Formats: structure tokens, C-alpha cells, sequence
């Protein structure tokens, strides 16, 4: 009626490289969504999601995993940065009243199997007002009844994942009902030149699948080397390092200040075939920009 | 004020002089600087302005309540509130607590220190003197831990003329 | 016409472990709707709940009690974080409203036998917003009449329970006007590892009670080997006193830290039965997590 | 038409013990409503009410008179702390909105003769907000229209009762607009051990009246006994004076302290009667509670 | 200024001097330095800075109206205020109260302390004299509680030049 936790695992797979732990993680959760449900009278209540507190950094994939298992789960899914409540219900209660929204308004889909990602939880933390919404999330996690334009809506069986990068605080610094409600810990992993390398091209629409689709459309045909490829990645990888590390997004730009020239005249260019090598990615990425003199600071 | 604390074979002793000393005359000679918290189960003396002292005192009970009793914890956490960003009153005085696991000092200014290794601790203006005292008794003498503060304080006590002879013991099984 | 105040405890007996005095308070207080009520003419409107005052810590069943007393009482139930006020009427008159909405709209049992459970208490104390909500309750509590959707609804016969670890503050604390309406005061007590082992296996849907069940699903067949209940249970109560005290939840933790392996592979295992003893216990928890080093900051 | 200041007072000279100034005071102003009204065109409504100031401690009654005056008067009644105002008009025409709503929507009747009770005004004195509302009840007060979801309703004739303890602050700290307003300013007087007995057991429905009414249900008969009464009393009258003095409600605590044991077990003593005599009181009232030791904090 | 009080037989005594001195010049004689409160059954008296002192006293009458005039709680709360976290005014000055429960002194920089046993308390630049005075009498003579006062104040004003001889004893029968 479902994939398994090997085959959930798989389907991520396919999307996202690497981070292991999280994919598994919630290969798990999901199964058992199906596992109690399956189960009678009293114990199909009494069975509460095990929600998830992913910590990794930036575009590694904390979110994709928890989109995708929602897409492949066919699940109501919905995000919210912890701190858009820094400072009808209050304006918290609202994460269900939207998701439900979302959701179309079916409740006995909603509360049956939903998923939500709060974003950032890790900056709630340790000032008044951040250590408030703790309290806040509370009944949302710990079973509470909400009021919505489509009826009552319990938080008893939506499952809960929360990121964060925890560089500065540790999840230990959440309010211990939370630390308690957010049982399943699992570490997703900051990536590499050579994983970039694998999400540049192995995933579904990969950028490189992208762009060449693309291309496809003004009667061109691109062709990205391994060689290429590799360049891309440790550009990208270079830049994250050196100044300010925006995860995988950085694909997004190293890709697109190559693309540029052929974006724009590849109208022109019906017909012809073009060759992304190194010696071209080599030359549409100048080599450091900016004097980035941090000295003037600096005595 | 004199507050000297010694912990060797299981034994923790923690105590004080009695004299409060205002300019230079007596307030009253009895007074309890060492006394019991987290339902009697960690030591304190406080050393230093009466105020600021039992200010600081107050503020390290309610870090035990708050840290399942966890002496060193409590501790760094106290401390912590100086170090954040707004400077706290910042309370002239000092602390010397300690229970069935360690002994430890802290100031009001933001920091917790931990004894050499002779497990000797001494704030106050006697301090140093009772320290002395059992630095030396410790390093030659099968003396109690209940036995050398009690010893020591009185040293103190017949050198520092802010420091009497009442004091008031409180040891940890 | 519902049980006695020895039945009840024995209802709350099974889902709950320990806590007599709290199992009692409770259970004098519901029989007691039922004395009055019985009563005539004007003693049955002039007599009013003796509202109670939890105080223990966290997860030793302060909430559960409550929660359950209410299920056994088919009663309109209802939480709030005390705090939740610290900053159509005003934001607390919306406990009534709210409960209102989950009890369905029916008035006539709202009013009659609903019950407020009211966490945190101990923590809107002794700042010029905290000792407002204990004013903003009295309505509430020593008799008030609420505007809803559905109708007016009086505050007159709910009962109101009240918790909190008061570690620092006491209840002495709370404004006399409140401390008069909060007659009853238990006092529920921490959880020891012999219990955890107890809450561990003899509650109705016991956490090995529900891991079990759940992997009946996939097709197979777990066995909790006392000596293992035990150990599971140590460690929980190691934890808890080692790093932060969470109460019982921690039972959660332990609980999944260890059926991670079963819980995932499961399914491909159809079939067999799985033995949990010491040994496989002892391996799925560590020891002890990061070099947990507090020296970084001492002298 | 209605009883006559003589009658109301005997009224509540039941339901209350003591507090003859503050029983008189509103038994002329009850008995004005029906002197006026019977007046001609143009004085039955040139003559406006004279509101009262009640000063007096807690739990002496300084509601109870207001709440059974009313009672005996059938007349719309609603509460609220002056306090509220702190900090569709504003948040205080809502004293008149929220009544006419109590009141059932009958103007014909709010404006008429409803009464409002002010609790707590002493409290909104001497900073810039407290001494806001004095401002915001004047129009209440002083002869006003609001607007209410029902119609237009004036507080012309509207009585106005207000307490205060006013330990700290007189009530010639009022502002003098409202100082003008509360013409009648009765005292009512703290309570004693000899005033407890007498609450104890001689208005209608007391705490004995009830208790003794309640385990009847079960099947049971209890009696009180003088001199158990008299301990019952001077029990309460003890704690309020050696702790927190809470007033009259200090019965409500000292009475459940007691009857907690016969409360429980109760149900299972159907045809015997119970003795409550000192020897029992004196055993179910410990003697003292808690170290209580204020020294911590002195030197 | 010297304020004293004795407490023996059942009798408490609190009386001072009248002087109130600019620099060193007399601003007036007679001055109530020792009142009446809570109804006036609580006596008071205060020493140090002519605002402070009354702006101390009136934080301490707050306090008996807000605890049932129990004495110590009402002080011991007030000093609490102190030892909060934001740091008051911090008075300059001292107040001696008592009633017929227990006497009691409390600086305005946050404490409350309490008398040795010969129930002697004084404060002020005079203080120390009046109490030395008393300190005597009162371990050897029957002299009453009403008496000793009226003449340690006295011993004291025939020293210290800011402590004149109009007294004012207040009692509490
Ligand atoms: N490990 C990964 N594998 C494949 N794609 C990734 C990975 N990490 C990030 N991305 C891509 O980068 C973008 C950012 O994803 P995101 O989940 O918001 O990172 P994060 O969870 O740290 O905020 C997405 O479009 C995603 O496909
Ligand atoms: N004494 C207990 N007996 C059985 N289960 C308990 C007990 N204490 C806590 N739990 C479990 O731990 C979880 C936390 O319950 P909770 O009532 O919120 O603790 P608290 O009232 O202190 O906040 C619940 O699922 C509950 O079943
Ligand atoms: N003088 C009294 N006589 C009879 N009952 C009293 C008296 N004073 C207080 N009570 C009882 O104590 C409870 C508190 O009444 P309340 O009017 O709110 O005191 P207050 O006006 O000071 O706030 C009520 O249930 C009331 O019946
Ligand atoms: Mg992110
Ligand atoms: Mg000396
Ligand atoms: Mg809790
Ligand atoms: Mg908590
Ligand atoms: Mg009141
Ligand atoms: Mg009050
Ligand atoms: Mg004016
Ligand atoms: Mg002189």
C-alpha cells in the first residue's frame, strides 16, 4: 500500500545525494505512518509520530528530503521559519489553518498523515520572545485541537521535522518538552566538490539536465563534459569556501554566470550542437572577483 | 571574613567566621556565612559585601533548582549571565560551594575556579591565612577535613581583625 | 451512574504509574460533579468545584491524570500554556471559547462537567505581564460569564486543574485570590528507573506494548526479555539525571534510539521473531554522547 | 413593589455575616431605583444613582453583598477587575457591551437597573496607564451612551459599586472627577474566628450545609459539632494571620483539608453516620506546615 | 544622629536624637527621628541622609500594609527588592524597627540583620556610643527598657557632634 523503508529510501535517491542518516530517518517515519493505521481499536490512536530534528547547513538537502518524502507520500506538506513568530487563535495556530488550506480542506487528510518543516528552529533558542515560541510549537507538537474555516484540525498524528545548523546552539538548548518531542536525531552532512559533481548531473532534472532541456527548445543541443562537469563542481565548491557558503544553491549561480553568453544568443542557433568543455567553463568564470581587501579593517 | 573549605578521605568541610564589620566596627560577631541548599545537600559561604554576597548566594540557588542540583553546571551557567552581553550589576563578593562531587569558587564578576588539587579553597579577607593554615595541615597531618578548617579559621581569625572567633562549620556527610 | 472515587483511581491505575495522591485528587473531585448535581433546588448551583493545584516535574504524569480523568469522564477537556497570555473580549476568555469549540458547542455539558487544565502555573509568577494573567484567570476561575459562537457560557461548575514544578517559586506565591480557588493542592512525584520499567510494560498501550504491535505488521514477532525492560529503563533514568531531566518522555528516546535497526529492516523480515535482551540493548545505547567537556568555560 | 431598606438588608443579613455598613449602603441604594421611577416626568430621570466605594480586605464579602443585592433584585450584574484596562469603541464600553449581553439584550431593562461591580479600583492609582481608566470609566460613570450589538444603551442609571482594600493607596487618590462619583463609601470589616464559626454554619447553603448535603448522597450522614465548628474556625482564622490572609475563602481550604478523608471513602459507608467532632478536626489539620524558615534571608 | 533601642521585660524601647546637621551646621534641633506605624503598633526609626532615611521608611510602611504588619516578612521583602536584579536607588541611610514581636535593622543598600541577644540595636554616627552605653547598663542594672535608652542617648550626644539633646523615645506598651 506503500513503499518500504528500503524503497522510500530509493526514491529519494533519485533527487538527493548523499545524506544518508536523513534520507533513512524519514524512510522510517513514513513506513510507520502505514504501520500503525494497520493496527486496531486503541493502539491506532494510542501510536504518536516519531518527529525528526534534522541539523546539517545550508543547501545540503535538510529540506528536499522533507519535500520529497511528502511528494512521494502524497502528504499535505508545509513550511514555516521558526522565527516568523519572533514577535482565530493566535499567529502559530495559523501552521495547521494553513496547512489545511493547503490541503485542500480535507481534514481526514490533513490529521491522518500531513508533514510539517519548520525551518531555523535552531534560532529560537539562547531573547524573551524566541524561547516563547518553544512554548508555542508545544501544543502543535505535544497533541492540541485547532480551529480552522474547514473545522478542527488535532495535531495528534502530523509528523514534525525541524532543521537547523546548531553551529552556535546545540539542540540541548531547545525547552526539554521539545528536546522530548523531537526524539529522532539524524545529521545531515555539509557536501563536497565531489558530491556536487553527482548532483550536477545524477539526480531528476539535474541543472545540467535543465539547462540542456532548455537549449532543446531554441533547436539547440548542448553536451556537458565530465571534464565540464567537474570544473563546474569545484568552482562552485571554491566559492561556498572562500566566501560565504550557500550550500547547493551555489550551483544555481556558478551554473547560470556560465550559461549566460548561450542563454542569450542560443536563438541564433538553430541547428548547431554546442560543447561545454573545460577550457569554455574554465573561461566564463573569471578566477576571483573583487579586490576583497578585509585589511582596511585592520591595523 | 574568613570562609576556608577542605575535602579529602569523602569528607567536605565548608566553613566561616561569624563577624560582620562595618567600617571598623562590629555589626555582630554571630552571624552564619556558610550555610546549607538544594534541600541540604550542597555547601555555601559567601565572602564579601553582606548585600552583594547574599545576592550572589540567592542567584546560585535558583541555578541548582533549575539543574537538578548539578553543582558545576549551575555553576558555569551563573556565570554565563555576566558573560552574555549586559553587564549585570556585577556584585562584589564571592562564593565557595561544593557538595558530594567537587569543590568550587565564584565570583560575582562572571567566573567559576576550581582548587589546585589539595581540594583547598579560602575566599575572604582572612582567606588566604586559613588557606595557609591547611595548605600546611594537609600537607602534614592525618587531620580530619572537619578537623583542619576548624583549625584554620581560628588562625585566621587572631590575624585578621575582620574575621572572629565564632564560626560555624557545616560538613557533608 | 459513574464510578467511585476508588473505581475511578483504578481507571487512571492502568494508563498511569504511581502518582496516588494526584490519582486521588482527581478522583475525589469527579465523583463529586456527581454528588452535586444530585443535590436539590439551590444546593446543586451554590456548591462549586474544589479546583486542583499540580506540582511535580516534568513528564511524571501531571498532564496524563488530567487528560485521562477527563477521557474516563467524557468531558470537555482543554490545555493552555498559563504563559501562553504573558503579552469578543480579550486573549483568555478564548480558554472558554475554545473549549467551547471542542466540546463540540454544546453548552449544557461545557458548563455542567468540562475540565481546564492550565500548565505552567508555577511559571506566571515572581514582570508586570506574568502577575496579570493570574488576575486575567480569577474571572475565569471563582465565576464568570463568556461570550461565544455557540452561546454564553459560565465558568460556575468547570473544574480547573493547575500544574507546575514550582522550584523556585512556591504556590504561596501565586495572588491570595487565586490560592483560595485552588483549595487542593497535590503533590505528584519524580519518576525512578524501577518505574520506567513499570510505565515500560505495564500501562495499556505501553511503549513495548506499541513497538510490538507495530512490528507484528511487517510480519513479525518482538519479545522484551524482562532483563532487557530493565536496562532500557536504567538508561533512561541515567540520562535524565546525567544531562536534562525531561520526565518519562525519555522513555521515548531510549526507546527508539534502540529499535532504530528493527524499525528499518523490519520489513524484510518477515517471518522471524526478534529477541530483545541485555546484550542488544546494552549495544543499540552507546555510552555516552560527545566529550561533553563544561571545562571550556571554568578556571 | 420590592422590599424596603429594612427588608433587603434582613436578605442578606442570610447569606452574610457581618458587614452591616455595606449591607445598609446598597439596601438605600436598591431601594432609590424604586423611589425614583415612581417620581414624575422630569425628576425620574434628572435623579441619577449614588454608587458606592466599598473598602474592604479580602474574602469579607465586599462581592457577595453586590452579587446577592443584585440577585435579590434580579437585576443584569457583571463583574470586572479595574485592572483589566491596564493597558466598537475601546476595551472598557465593553462593561456595558459584555453586560447587555449577561443582560440577554433587554435595554428596557440593562439601563434601567443593572449594576456593575468595579473590583480592585484602589488598584488604578498611585504609572500613566492605570491612571488612564479612571479616565476611561468616567463617561461609564458619569452619564454616557455606548453602542452594543443590541442597541443603544446609556449608563445614566446604571449603579456602580467599586472595592478596593486601599491599604497602600485612600481613596482620595482617586481621580476627583471620580471621587465625585462615589459619594457613599461604606467599610467593611476584615473577619474573625468568631465571625468564621458563624459563616461556618448560619447563612444558607454553608460550607457544613454543603459537605452535609453532598455525603448524603453517597448515603451518608455527618454531623457538626459546636466545638468542632469553633475549631474548623479558628483554624482558618489561624493560617490567614501566620501566612497569606486570603479572607473568607480560607474556609473553602480548611473545610476540604478536613473532609478529605470522608470524601473519598464515602461511597463506601452507605447507613453510617459520621462524627465530626475536635478530636477528629484537631487530627486532620496537621499543626503547622513546612520549616518556614524566613532566616535564609537575614543576617 | 543616634538612634537606639532596648528590649527587655516585655518592653522595646527605640529613641534617637533631634539633630539635623547641614555640614557642620545645625539645620534644627528638634527633629521626630523615631515614628509610629501600622496603626502604630510597629516602631520605627531612621538614621543617615534626610531623603534617603524617609524615603526608606516609606518603603518599609508599604510593606507592613502589603504583610499583615508582620514585621520581619514586610523586611525581609523589601530587602528582597534589592537583591532582585535591577539594582534600586540603593538608599544611603538605616532604619531600626520593632514592635512586640522582634526588633530588627535594615540598610537601605539591601539586608536585614538582627540584634545579638541583648536585644541592643543602634545606628547613626552616634550609634556605636549609645550602644556601648546600653551594651552596658543592660548587663549591669535592672534599669528599665525606657530608661536605658533615655541615657545612652544622652552618653552618646555628649560626644558626637552631630547628635544633639532633644530626644524623642517612642515605646510600646
Ligand atoms: N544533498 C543534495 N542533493 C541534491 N540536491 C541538493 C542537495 N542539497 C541541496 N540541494 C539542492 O539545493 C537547493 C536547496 O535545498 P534545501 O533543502 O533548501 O537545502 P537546506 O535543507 O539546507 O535549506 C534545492 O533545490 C536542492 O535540490
Ligand atoms: N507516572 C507516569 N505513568 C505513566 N506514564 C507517564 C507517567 N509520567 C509521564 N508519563 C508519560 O510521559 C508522557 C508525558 O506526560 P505528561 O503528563 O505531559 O508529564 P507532565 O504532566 O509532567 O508534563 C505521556 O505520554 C505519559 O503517558
Ligand atoms: N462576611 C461574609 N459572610 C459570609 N460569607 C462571606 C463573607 N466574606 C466572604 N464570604 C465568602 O467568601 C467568598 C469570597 O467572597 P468575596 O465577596 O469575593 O470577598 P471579597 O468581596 O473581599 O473579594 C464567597 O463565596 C463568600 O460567600
Ligand atoms: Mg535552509
Ligand atoms: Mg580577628
Ligand atoms: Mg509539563
Ligand atoms: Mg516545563
Ligand atoms: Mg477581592
Ligand atoms: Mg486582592
Ligand atoms: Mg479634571
Ligand atoms: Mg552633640
Amino acid at each position: 500500500s506503500e513503499m518500504t523503508p528500503r524503497e522510500i529510501v530509493s526514491e529519494l535517491d533519485q533527487h538527493i545525494i548523499g545524506q544518508a542518516d536523513a534520507k533513512r530517518a524519514v524512510a522510517i517515519a513514513l513506513r510507520n505512518r502505514w504501520r500503525r493505521m494497520q493496527l486496531q481499536e486503541p493502539l491506532r490512536h494510542e501510536v504518536t509520530p516519531k518527529n525528526i530534528l534534522m541539523i546539517g547547513p545550508t543547501g545540503v538537502g535538510k529540506t528536499e528530503i522533507a519535500r520529497r518524502l511528502a511528494k512521494l507520500a502524497n502528504a499535505p506538506f508545509i513550511k514555516v521559519e521558526a522565527t516568523k513568530f519572533t514577535e482565530v487563535g493566535k499567529e502559530v495556530d495559523s501552521i495547521i489553518r494553513d496547512l489545511t488550506d493547503s490541503a485542500g480542506g480535507a481534514i481526514d487528510a490533513v490529521e491522518q498523515n500531513g508533514i510539517v518543516f519548520i525551518d531555523e528552529i535552531d534560532k529560537i533558542c539562547k531573547d524573551v520572545s524566541r524561547e516563547g515560541v518553544q512554548r508555542d510549537l508545544l501544543p502543535l507538537v505535544e497533541g492540541s485541537t485547532v480551529s480552522t474555516k474547514h473545522g478542527m484540525v488535532k495535531t495528534d498524528h502530523i509528523l514534525f521535522i525541524a532543521s537547523g545548523a546548531f553551529q552556535v546552539a546545540r539542540p540541548s538548548d531547545l525547552i526539554p518538552e521539545l528536546q522530548g518531542r523531537l526524539p529522532i536525531r539524524v545529521e545531515l552532512t555539509a557536501l563536497s566538490a565531489a558530491d556536487f559533481e553527482r548532483i550536477l548531473t545524477e539526480p531528476h532534472a539535474s541543472l545540467t539536465e535543465q539547462y540542456k532541456a532548455l537549449m532543446a527548445t531554441e533547436g539547440v543541443n548542448i553536451a556537458f563534459t565530465t571534464d565540464a562537469v567537474k570544473k563546474i563542481a569545484e568552482a562552485a565548491f571554491r566559492v561556498n569556501e572562500k566566501t560565504e557558503n550557500i550550500g547547493a544553491r551555489r550551483l544555481h549561480t556558478v551554473m547560470e554566470r556560465l550559461m549566460d553568453k548561450i542563454s542569450f544568443s542560443a536563438s541564433d542557433m538553430n541547428g548547431q550542437t554546442v560543447n561545454i568543455d573545460a577550457a569554455y567553463v574554465a573561461d566564463a568564470l573569471g578566477e576571483v572577483v573583487e579586490n576583497e581587501d578585509l585589511s582596511r579593517f585592520i591595523l | 571574613t574568613t570562609i576556608v573549605s577542605v575535602r579529602r578521605n569523602g569528607q567536605v568541610v565548608v566553613g566561616g567566621d561569624g563577624q560582620v564589620s562595618l567600617g571598623n566596627t562590629v555589626m555582630k560577631g554571630n552571624a552564619r556565612k556558610v550555610r546549607r541548599l538544594y534541600n541540604g545537600k550542597v555547601l555555601a559561604g559567601f565572602a564579601g559585601g553582606t548585600a552583594d554576597a547574599f545576592t550572589l548566594f540567592e542567584l546560585f540557588e535558583r541555578k541548582l533548582e533549575m539543574h537538578q542540583g548539578h553543582l558545576l553546571k549551575s555553576a558555569v551557567e551563573l556565570a554565563k549571565d555576566w558573560r552574555t552581553d549586559r553587564a549585570l550589576r556585577k556584585l562584589e563578593a564571592m562564593l565557595i560551594v561544593a557538595d558530594e562531587k567537587e569543590s568550587l569558587i565564584i565570583t560575582g564578576i562572571g567566573d567559576v575556579v576550581q582548587p589546585e588539587e589539595d581540594q583547598i579553597l579560602a575566599i575572604g579577607s582572612g582567606g588566604n591565612y586559613a588557606l595557609s593554615a591547611a595548605r600546611a595541615l594537609v600537607e602534614n597531618t592525618e587531620l580530619s577535613a572537619h578537623e583542619i578548617v576548624e583549625k584554620s579559621l581560628r588562625i585566621a581569625g587572631d590575624i585578621c581583625v575582620f574575621t572572629n572567633t565564632n564560626f560555624t562549620i557545616e560538613e557533608l556527610p
